[PDB]
């Protein structure tokens, strides 16, 4: 069923799985029309769909064009998002098919299963976890290929760079969760902490900087007390 | 007029005949019901007095043969027979009224309520749903899964309804799936309407025996199928103005009929609520929204 602390070790098994988040699909600006009217004017948007064993990213990015001349553009967005997803896995082979789906939302579930109906055998399931995935546009890169987008566009990334050389994927994961945390919570914090040090650059084929083990700890440590500072500062503690 | 004689009442039990019921004591003078309407169906049925576990019945048209009820000590139930002795049934019969010995069907003249029950329903419809082609007539009880049900234990023993389920691929065609999810007129008027029942009278049919077979017999699935089959029909942003118009009077004959006491475990919140306050055809149903109002405010 639903994905919770109890079962949290299994995104690390070698089930295949991925997480599908939608929460970046459908994005808008609200301005003033020239009568003083309220309008909405869609930007580019992504679905994140997170293979969080391999930390395989594919990245749909989601055109404006495709909402032209649509209605209930936030229901269509979920739909959109399961057709793609099911696209996706039927563009796999069927040895690199997931064993199971997990939606970030539960709005999500209905429009994948329809979608997915097909594929009986491959199980769909919410989770109990808040996961910070909405704060993927908060890498640069990440919110680069997609605001340059002129046409919808897969690109694929590993959103783990090099760290599963050096530590497991469950510990990949919960560096990334925090890092996302952070960006979610107080973004230009975590981008201070993330790039103060000029000397520890981000590689051309990598998301994130080049830390030292010695470094992710520090950054891993100032990041959780930038989490804890805003919720000082939002709660007044 | 027609008559479902008895050959006696050894144990002590409520028996129906379709939406009435009376008490039989304990070896009391009786053999049977006389004066039944010609040209329905009927349901005769039974709840015994010392284990209410269990209603049963038949389902059963006069028309089709001459029908009577024997109980049997060792499967412990009345069963219903079919006599081929035509003559011997009539001097049975005759013999039977002569002396008094039959309870009267009470049909007020200004009342057709059992009609509105019952309008669409066909014994050779039921037959099909209750498979034993053996007997005339149709036996259900409480207990009796659907084929559906069984899907989620005795194929024989079974209700064959047409199983409805809005996440399948007969109800959603490839590459309009959120078409055909959030607006179920494909499913209704091609799949089942077109291709499945042939027309809505056989799909209005199937609809009241559900309702029938919920309420008489306290059968969860048939239960169901009902609340399915209304659903099917309320998701659909497009059906015939006909059906609409039959629907709510269908409905409102069945929602009048309930027990005020089962509305509880007959009555499926979330359909109705949806059904007459959020569906395509929630502006479409004014006498069930009445009834349902007025006399079960509380479910909404
Ligand atoms: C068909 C036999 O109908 C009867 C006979 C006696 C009493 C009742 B009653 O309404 O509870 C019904």
């Amino acid at each position: 069923g639903a994905m919770n602390s109890s079962n949290y070790a299994e995104l690390f098994n070698n089930d295949i799985k991925l997480f599908v988040d939608d929460t970046n699909v459908y994005r808008v600006t609200v301005h003033k029309t020239f009568e003083g009217n309220v309008a909405t004017k869609a930007i580019n948007g992504c679905i994140f769909t997170l293979n969080p064993k391999t930390g395989h990213l594919f990245l749909k990015i989601i055109h404006t064009s495709v909402w032209a001349g649509q209605k209930r553009l936030s229901q269509l967005a979920k739909w959109k998002t399961a057709e793609e997803v099911s696209a996706l896995v039927r563009s796999l082979p069927k040895e690199e098919q997931p064993k199971q789906i997990i939606v970030t939302r539960k709005a999500m579930l209905d429009p994948l299963e329809v979608h997915m109906l097909d594929f009986p055998n491959i199980a769909i399931r919410p989770t109990e976890l808040r996961l910070p995935f909405s704060a993927a546009m908060s890498i640069d890169k990440l919110s680069d290929v997609v605001m340059k987008a002129t046409e919808p566009q897969m690109v694929l990334f590993n959103i783990y760079d090099d760290w599963l050389d050096r530590i497991s994927s469950y510990t990949a994961f919960s560096r990334l969760t925090l890092l996302l945390r952070a960006l979610k919570t107080n973004e230009e914090s975590a981008k201070m902490i993330l790039l103060s040090d000029p000397t520890i650059t981000i590689k051309s084929y990598h998301l994130w900087p080049s830390f030292t083990d010695e470094q992710w700890i520090t950054i891993e440590s100032q990041m959780r007390d930038l989490i804890l500072t805003e919720y000082g500062r939002k709660y007044n503690v | 007029m027609n008559t479902v004689p008895f050959t006696s009442a050894p144990i002590e039990v409520t028996i129906g005949i379709d939406q009435y019921s009376f008490n039989v004591k304990e070896n009391q003078p009786f053999h049977g019901i006389k004066d039944i309407p010609i040209g329905h169906v009927h349901v005769i049925h039974f709840q015994h007095a010392d284990n209410s576990s269990m209603r049963y019945g038949y389902w059963f048209d006069c028309r089709m043969g001459n029908f009577y009820i024997q109980y049997d000590p060792k499967d412990g139930l009345y069963k219903m027979m079919e006599e081929r002795d035509g003559a011997k049934f009539e001097n049975i019969v005759h013999n039977f009224k002569e002396r008094q010995m039959m309870v009267s069907y009470p049909k007020i003249d200004e009342d057709d309520t059992w009609y509105n029950l019952t309008e669409f329903v066909q014994m050779d419809k039921i037959r099909k749903i209750v498979r034993k082609d053996e007997n005339q007539f149709s036996y259900v009880d409480s207990s009796m899964t659907t084929v559906q049900e069984n899907e989620l234990s005795d194929p024989a023993h079974s209700l064959n309804y047409t199983v409805i389920n809005f996440k399948s691929r007969e109800a959603i065609r490839p590459g309009h799936e959120m078409e055909d999810f959030l607006d179920k007129s494909y499913y209704l008027n091609t799949v089942m309407l077109q291709g499945i029942f042939k027309n809505s009278s056989n799909y209005f049919g199937e609809l009241q025996f559900a309702f029938l077979n919920a309420m008489f017999f306290g059968n969860y699935g048939s239960s169901l199928q009902w609340h399915a089959m209304i659903e099917l029909i309320c998701s659909s942003a497009t059906v015939p103005k006909h059906m609409l118009d039959k629907l709510d009077e269908i409905l409102y004959y069945q929602i009048k009929t309930l027990p005020e006491q089962y509305s509880d475990i007959l009555l499926n919140e979330r359909v109705w609520n949806i059904c007459l306050y959020s569906s395509f055809q929630k502006n479409s149903l004014h006498n069930t929204e009445k009834i349902m109002e007025n006399k079960y405010p509380e479910l909404l």
